RNA sequence: AAUCGAGAG
DNA sequence: ATACGCCTCTCTGCTTATCG
DNA sequence: CGATAAGCAGATCTCTCGATTGCGTAT
């Protein structure tokens, strides 16, 4: 047997004939698959698509004319239906442009957006309709909506790209540039924090606080804050506009659903009855509500105050009660993540929430690390496009009502059922949408009115850049905590911390500055780029002995939670959640019962002694990191998370699998690494920082960039003119087909101290070699 | 009803008023608009113990190991 | 890209070999330590040369600008 | 320590220094076990340090609080603390129950937006504002109860929280300056007695355990305002030499004594700064 | 780069010392009873105190610390010189870390008979919430292993726990050098 | 109001009480009409579950809904029936391997 | 550089004759400074060189 | 042993609110389309409750008699209803559509 | 000229 | 096609206030 | 007058590259 293979002639015979079916290199495109993906999810999948669920919760903006209790003829303009098509030319009947052609003339890859406007007039009395192009859409390559989306090698090969092209870029006045992907908050969790910070938030406030990222389904995302304040009364945080506002946690309890106040001692207050400090702080919170708003003594008066409260901020229209518009801020505020339809639901998770939170200044639970893998996300790129896209026609939805009414303000009649009209109007505003997503990409600027619930503006794209194979494909895998930390002081953010082992490569870094903060994912994580199908999920946990959330009147650590994706299913025991979570993860691997999918992650938290709020929590959605693992009962793989990897036994090889233990185990220690990571020959018998400097160095090596460099015109390129394979090579050399993409020469190397001139760190290049042409390039 | 500090009516479960709040001998929920006494509430009780992590101490440490 | 004229270390001329390599590899079933030794690449300098070549040409030649696809 | 201590030192001349210490030369005729009870009786003791759990008892039977302070044994604090059932009672009569009090009351204005044991519960009575009760182990040192009534109009208080700060916040024995007072190990012979804080005057008393002689500290402004210009700038070199002793990074005494002089030109401690 | 036989046969012997030497060290920074069993309740209940104070954390990650390095200086004691089939002056790693060309007895020590201790800061590694070091660590394990102490060479390669703990301190040192350097020039040009 | 579909159930059924009265939870793969026993050749594990839980019974009269009090009238004991799997012991001669 | 971050400029073209040679009679292209590793401690290096010898042989 | 199991409508469990107790004047009223609702009133109350619809087509109970002397126990059937209590003063009391 | 991004010691 | 005005996570030291 | 609780200010090596830089409007 031989441990590696150079596999020369099955090289040459696929440079001769490139494959006609497909790559022969898997691999190498499950590491782009995250962009791909992401950019794929906004127009196909289930529901319509990311961009047509972000319209939906767009909705209709309205204006009154004013023309004769009676405010005028309604306008309500919006938008139902967005298209992106592939990109095309009139060069009459339209011809496919392919990126080869954007990068030769120096410009753009972008494909026509049409969105289909609803000019409606007095709520159903008629309606225009009138589909309107906003401008050339940069598309992401190999896309769906991208024109090498399904060519094989041969084809792509045909049509100048490549032998083996991976897209997730996108091209931009003839440079290509790269979302990176953020690392951002677990969606719909809440997580106890402990922050000076909140303390300094004004005065009475504690360090305490209960934190949720709830996400939309069109992936907005929502921060809900819970504040603790030292007198003793629950303060609720959001923001909305680039401006922050608080209210009394009891306003929206009461809001949310028509419910007493027994009620919410029940639901904050299990069968906890003999704990004063609860009972005390809870008897604190309901009576200094009913001494602050003692003319809210129902659920409807308690919306029309907050509908009073909130008017000329959310831009309510002069027709909407007061009623609805709290009802409207209600349900695009308080708990996103359930959406609307969900105010009973909402409602328990606020509950849960208080109680967690008297949980955390009572110091029976930990605080949740936010740094910490174990509690993150990842902001995939094309969900960002997305959501951009989302606010920029929200900008030019509101910005032609904005053109009608300074219409109606000039002194000049309308006729919101006139074509005529609309298409007047139409034509005086703005419509380079398109135009507006190549700023952002060709700066990274975030242009918003509202920050996306991002903390960063700039520093959102980067050109990805060819000098070398092994930077491109770490361009792609490459994930950041955001540039809110590059300038900071807390060496903490920076540390390798042990929940990010098979998620984070700990070796590929950047030294220097961007030590630390600059990650890459392990060759094996995956992204997750959809929505696993959990509507079975509460139905099976019901017959394994989960007691449903709504008759059963449970409340605290005493017991476990079960949840999904931040629902509350239902209340049991700690013993039969831990039994429950065990035979959920058995399900799920053995593929059997349809209701559980394999990407599912049961992360589970056992009851401990001031530790971590225990319950039961399930995940399926988008953006989540997940890592194969072998199932060690009958033997298969496994998938799971950093929140779920922080309390199970994974067995790193099988010879040290212990009796009662382990229940996983690595399929190998390799596939914790990065590619780089991966490729350094013998990397444990090196020092660490050693390692650090060759994946650094790894993506600044004049190799070769690719093959059809006569189909390109970028600014510089260094090509390599002769590479070698190596002779000691990791067995994932030839898995990413590196051998399509030499990056240096075996060479004969003397480690002898005998020139004299190479003491500090030079080394010495025989002239005789040189003249034959060893390391030449251009 | 009663938990505590806390009464709360059997009816329509609103959090009453204290009765040492309010005019004499008439406590009145203020949902089912119905009227209660000051009888039979004698003693809210509520006895609380302090943290044991709020005197962090040298004999603190030593009471346990 | 394409095979080197000489070896680099010693100097001995191994761009003739690699078609010879290729030619042994394919119609006999030689292990290249065997097919190596029997183009005459004693010296592992020489049999580097070859051993390691990648031939990134014939990728380089698919992409023609002077004929049509 | 390192860099941090450099800028303490020359770039800001805080006199609000991090970590004040005294060295405290103790004459050679005083033992180890007087070295400790002398350690003990100049370090501080918080009320929060001899109590082992207090209990609020509310009733509403107007409104009334029992708060019962539960104490750590006699044969366990008055050994380790060099604290009395005499010492503990007095600063309970004292300052605790008026510290309770001025929180109490300043709480409600922000909520508004053997005949000795009576007559000493008489006295407390008559001195404090709302208090009704007051008894205190007088033969074991274990507890201490006493009632407090309130009004009817006040709404309701944790009444553990205030309690708890409040006897965070009250001392029983401390003198200004000094938090903590420990013996280590003499080295180089000479055996020192290390405080957490700069208090010159409070030893200058104690000649009969310290070489008031030979009281070298560390904070630079406080040495400035007792002893002088040139002893805050023998301590200054000092300082900014046993900062590069820990290094093992040799620096000669030339250039930390013209240091030190530029920074006491004016006879002050000025920093190099704007 | 190699030692004798008889070198790794010492060196093997001394590492099995080092079994117990954590379980011992949470012995008696929990104060239990000596040679208490791994798996005793009470001695995972005060780890998990230990665990959530972080003070008391300190003190059982200092006296480890304390001695596995006295188990790693006798290792060195033992099997370096006396222990190298090549020795000075033909060893030349032993040659120019002794006359000063180029690194030290640290250095050689690591390359030829153990890595030692991983210091973070100066405590040991990082713990997870459920009292884990690493997915393939049991919580509350007394395994010097566990809390970073590498009883591997880089002569014949380190396990992946070890690896990982070593990246570890290896990004800490990477990340103090450029807070350092960014740190020490304010100072200088106040003063100048 | 009436929501659209429902039909008021007019008609009921005696319930012969002057006896323990019990509570008892079934998944939905258990077949009513026929403590970890064996059910149609399946396994089920049986555990036990200030209270919200009160009784409805109707009165002399089969056409409404009461609280009977003998303050309600709360079960005696509540049960559950859960559904369950057998998690296999790893046969540690395979996996274990030098 | 190497695979295992050993970089270094290049300080000479040194002459073939002038450089040394081995009784196979091949002169190496590349000299690295046996100095280089006892303080970086990239012993994969070492390991690689020897793993190269033995595969192109 | 299992004797009788009854599927026809006799009986159902309500979860109002901890230590609720009603008058004897007041009834409840059932619905059935299996979602249910259940309606009831008296002076200045209204036993308003509905069910969730989630949860009902999984979770199912059984009530029933037992017999210490003898083995023919008692079975039945009786769905889960939770319920909001509403007050009468306290529902239509509303303001301005619009506050100037 | 700024700003952003990538680097080197 | 085009020419005027519009677009959220550190630190010491100096200085004023303000209330019994 | 004065002693804090509070508010406000100005700080926190050298070198090489590339890419972008502003939108609405009234006539
Ligand atoms: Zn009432
Ligand atoms: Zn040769």
């Amino acid at each position: 047997a031989r441990t590696a293979d150079f596999r020369t002639l099955e090289r040459e015979s696929r440079f001769i004939n490139p494959p006609k079916d497909k790559s022969a290199f898997p691999l190498l495109q499950e590491a782009v698959q995250p962009h791909i993906g992401s950019f794929n999810a906004l127009t196909e999948g289930p529901d319509g698509g990311l961009l047509n669920l972000g319209v939906k919760d767009i909705g209709e903006k309205v204006i009154f004319d004013g023309k004769p209790g009676y405010l005028g003829n309604k306008l309500s303009v919006s938008v139902e239906q967005v298209s992106i098509a592939k990109p095309m030319s009139n060069d009459a009947v339209e011809r496919k442009v392919y990126p080869s052609e954007s990068r030769q003339r120096l410009t753009s890859y972008r494909g026509k957006l049409l969105l289909k406007l609803k000019w409606s007039v007095n709520n159903g009395e008629e309606n225009l309709f009138e589909v309107r192009d906003c401008g050339g859409l940069p598309v992401m390559l190999q896309s769906n909506r991208c024109h090498l989306n399904k060519m094989s090698p041969y084809e792509l090969v045909q049509h100048k790209e490549e032998s083996d092209e991976i897209g997730g870029y996108f091209i931009v006045n003839g440079i290509e540039k790269l979302i990176r992907m953020l690392i951002v908050q677990r969606r719909n969790h809440p997580m106890a924090i402990i922050r000076p910070s909140f303390a300094n938030r004004g005065a009475s406030y504690s360090h305490y606080g209960i934190q949720i990222r709830s996400v939309r389904p069109d992936q907005t995302s929502q921060t809900n804050v819970l504040h603790y304040l030292n007198d003793g009364q629950v303060t609720f945080r959001f923001s909305w506009r680039k401006n922050e506002y608080l209210v009394p946690v009891v306003m929206i309890l009461k809001a949310l659903c028509h419910t007493s106040d027994r009620e919410i001692f029940d639901g904050i207050i299990g069968n906890d009855v003999k704990d004063s400090f609860l009972t005390d702080r809870l008897e604190l919170l309901l009576r200094g509500f009913k001494k602050r708003y003692p003319h809210l003594q129902n659920r409807t008066q308690v919306l029309q105050y907050l509908g009073d409260k909130f008017r000329v901020v959310f831009q309510a229209s002069p027709d909407q009660s007061d009623l609805e518009v709290g009802q409207e801020v209600l349900d695009r505020i308080v708990l996103v993540h359930l959406g609307k339809d969900g105010s009973q639901d909402k409602f328990r998770m606020l509950l849960f929430m208080i109680r967690k939170l008297y949980s955390l200044v009572a110091g029976e639970c930990s605080p949740d690390n936010p740094d910490a893998t174990q509690h993150q996300e990842v902001l995939l790129g094309g969900f960002l496009y997305g959501m951009i896209l989302k606010e920029k026609i929200d900008e030019y939805l509101q910005n032609i009502i904005a053109q009608v009414r300074m219409d109606i303000n000039r002194g000049m009649a309308i006729n919101f059922k006139d074509k005529r009209y609309m298409s007047r109007v139409l034509m005086r505003v703005n419509e380079n949408i398109g135009s507006k997503m190549q700023y952002f990409l060709s700066t990274g600027n975030l242009v918003s009115q509202s920050g996306l619930d991002l903390q960063q503006v700039s520093g959102y794209t980067v050109v990805a850049e060819k000098i070398n194979f092994y930077r491109f494909i770490s361009h792609f895998r490459m994930v950041h905590r955001g540039s809110f930390f590059a300038q900071l002081k807390t060496t903490t953010v920076r540390k390798l911390l042990p929940e990010s082992w098979g998620f984070l490569c700990p070796v590929h870094t950047p030294d220097g500055s961007p030590c630390g903060l600059l990650n890459h994912f392990a060759h094996k994580c995956r992204i997750s780029t959809q929505q696993s199908d959990v509507s079975r999920i509460p139905s099976i946990l019901y017959s394994l002995g989960v007691a449903p959330a709504s008759h059963t009147f449970a409340a605290g650590p005493s017991l476990c939670c079960v949840q999904i994706d931040g629902k509350i299913i239902g209340w049991v025991s700690h013993e039969q959640g831990k039994i429950i979570a065990d035979t959920l993860r058995y399900w799920k691997v053995e593929g059997k019962t349809p209701g559980l999918p394999i990407d599912l992650e049961i992360g589970y938290v056992p009851p401990s002694t001031r530790g971590q709020y225990p319950g039961l929590y399930l995940f399926g959605g988008h953006s989540r990191m997940l890592r194969p693992v072998r199932y060690l009962p009958l033997d298969k793989e496994d998938i799971v998370g950093p929140f779920e990897q922080v309390y199970m036994n994974i067995a790193v090889t099988p010879q040290e699998i212990q009796n009662n233990v382990h229940t996983h185990v690595e399929f190998t220690p390799t596939n914790i690494l990065s590619i780089l990571a991966n490729l350094t020959p013998f990397s444990d018998f090196n020092q660490s920082p050693r390692n650090m400097y060759q994946c650094q160095m790894g993506k600044q090596t004049m190799g070769t960039p690719g093959v059809a460099l006569c189909h390109r015109s970028d600014n510089k390129l260094y090509r390599l003119q002769t590479g070698q394979t190596p002779i000691v090579k990791a067995n994932l050399y030839d898995d990413y087909g590196m051998d399509n993409f030499p990056n240096g020469f075996n060479a004969v190397v003397a480690v002898i101290s005998y020139t004299g001139y190479d003491m500090d760190d030079a080394m010495i290049i025989n002239k005789s070699a040189d003249e034959r042409g060893f390391g030449y390039g251009t | 009803s009663v938990v505590g500090s806390l009464i709360f009516c059997l009816d329509c479960g609103d959090l009453l008023e204290n009765p040492n709040a309010v005019l004499g001998s008439n406590v009145e929920c203020s949902q089912c608009k119905a009227i209660y006494p000051k009888s039979q509430f004698s003693n809210l009780k509520v006895v609380t113990t302090t943290a044991d992590d709020a005197f962090p101490s040298s004999l603190r440490a030593k009471k346990s190991v | 890209m394409i095979v080197p004229v000489r070896c680099f270390s010693c100097g001995k001329v191994v761009g003739d070999k690699w078609e010879s390599y290729l030619n042994l590899l394919q119609e006999d079933e030689l292990d290249e330590g065997t097919a190596l030794s029997r183009l005459g690449l004693k010296r592992y300098c020489c049999r580097r040369m070859i051993l390691t070549h990648v031939d990134l040409i014939e990728k380089f030649l698919r992409y023609n600008p002077l004929e049509k696809r | 320590l390192g860099i941090p201590r450099l800028r303490e030192i020359v770039m800001t001349a805080s006199a609000a220094i991090k970590t004040p210490q005294m060295t405290l030369p103790i004459w050679n005729d005083v033992s180890d076990e007087q070295a400790d009870t002398f350690c003990k009786s100049i370090s501080k003791v918080l009320l929060s340090e001899v109590i082992d759990k207090v209990i609020v008892t509310e009733t509403t039977g107007a409104r009334s609080y029992v708060i019962h302070m539960r104490f750590f044994d006699n044969n366990e604090y008055s050994e380790e603390y060099d604290v009395s059932k005499e010492e503990l009672q007095n600063v309970i009569s004292n300052q605790f129950i008026h510290l309770l009090e001025a929180a109490i009351v300043k709480e409600i204005k922000k909520q508004k937006r053997n005949k000795v044991q009576r007559d000493r519960q008489s006295a407390i009575i008559s001195h404090h504002r709302f208090i009704t009760k007051y008894n205190f182990d007088d033969e074991s040192g274990k507890w201490c109860e006493f009632k407090l009534e309130l009004a009817a109009d006040t709404e309701k208080l944790l009444m553990v929280n205030i309690v708890e700060e409040i006897c965070r916040k009250s001392i029983i024995r401390q003198i200004p300056h000094i938090d903590r007072c420990v013996h280590p190990e003499p080295e180089n012979g000479k055996r020192v007695l290390v405080t957490e804080g700069v208090n010159f005057q409070a030893m200058w008393d104690q000649e009969a355990f310290i070489d008031v002689d030979g009281i070298t500290s560390n904070d630079v402004a406080a040495v400035l305002k007792t002893y002088g210009v040139e002893a805050a700038r023998n301590t200054i070199v000092n300082e900014i030499n046993n900062v590069f002793s820990r290094y093992a990074i040799s620096v000669s005494f030339r250039h930390l004594d013209l240091i030190a002089d530029m920074m006491t030109r004016q006879g002050t401690y000025l920093a190099f700064n704007r | 780069l190699r030692l004798t036989a008889e070198g790794n046969k010492w060196r093997t012997d001394i590492l099995k010392t080092s079994v117990d030497t954590g379980r011992e060290a949470a012995a008696e920074v929990t104060n239990l009873d000596k040679d208490t069993p791994a798996d005793d309740p009470e001695l995972l209940k005060r780890l998990q105190e230990i665990l959530r104070d972080n003070n008391k954390s300190g003190i059982l990650d200092a006296v480890t610390s304390s001695k596995v390095n006295a188990i790693t200086s006798q290792v060195v004691s033992k099997c370096v010189p006396d222990g190298t089939m090549k020795k000075f002056p033909c060893n030349s790693m032993q040659a120019m870390a002794l006359s000063g060309a180029k690194g030290s007895n640290v250095n050689v020590s690591q390359i030829m008979c153990l890595l030692g201790q991983q210091a973070l800061e100066g405590r040991r590694v990082p713990v997870m919430v459920s009292g884990k070091t690493l997915p393939s660590f049991k919580p509350y394990e007394t395994d010097a292993m566990a809390g970073g102490y590498v009883k591997g060479r880089f002569y014949s390669g380190i396990k992946p726990q070890e690896y990982y703990f070593h990246c570890m301190a290896g990004r800490e040192g990477l990340i103090d050098t450029a807070v350092k350097t960014s740190r020490s020039g304010y100072l200088q040009r106040c003063l100048t | 109001s009436i929501p659209d579909g429902f039909k008021k159930c007019k008609h009921l059924k005696n319930f012969p009480l002057n006896q323990q009265v019990w509570l008892i939870k079934f998944p939905s793969n258990v077949d009513i009409s026929k403590t970890t026993m064996t059910i149609d050749k399946h396994d089920y594990k049986i555990m036990d579950d200030l209270s919200n839980m009160t009784l409805l019974v109707p009165s002399e009269s089969k056409e409404s809904l009461k609280i009977a009090s003998t303050a309600p009238l709360q079960f005696d004991k509540v049960f559950s029936v859960s559904e369950t799997a057998k998690i296999p012991a790893i046969d540690y001669s395979k996996v274990r391997v030098p | 550089s190497s695979r295992h971050g050993q970089k270094g400029v290049c300080s000479r073209k040194w002459p073939t004759i002038d450089m040394p040679f081995s009784e196979t009679g091949i002169q190496p292209d590349i000299i690295i400074n046996p100095h280089a590793f006892p303080s970086r401690m990239t012993i994969g290096m070492f390991v690689e060189s020897l793993a190269g010898k033995a595969g192109a042989l | 042993e299992i004797e009788s199991v009854q599927d026809q409508p006799s009986v159902a469990v309500g979860s109002f609110f901890k230590g609720f107790r009603a008058p004897s004047d007041t009834t409840f009223d059932l619905y059935k389309k299996d979602e249910f609702v259940l309606h009831g009133e008296n002076e200045r109350l209204e036993y308003e409750g509905y069910t969730d619809s989630s949860s009902q087509a999984s979770n199912q109970y059984v009530v029933g008699l037992f017999n210490p002397e003898k083995k023919s126990i008692q079975l039945y059937k009786a769905p889960v209803l939770v319920s909001k209590v509403v007050s009468k003063s306290s529902k239509n009391l509303r303001g301005p559509k619009i506050k100037s």
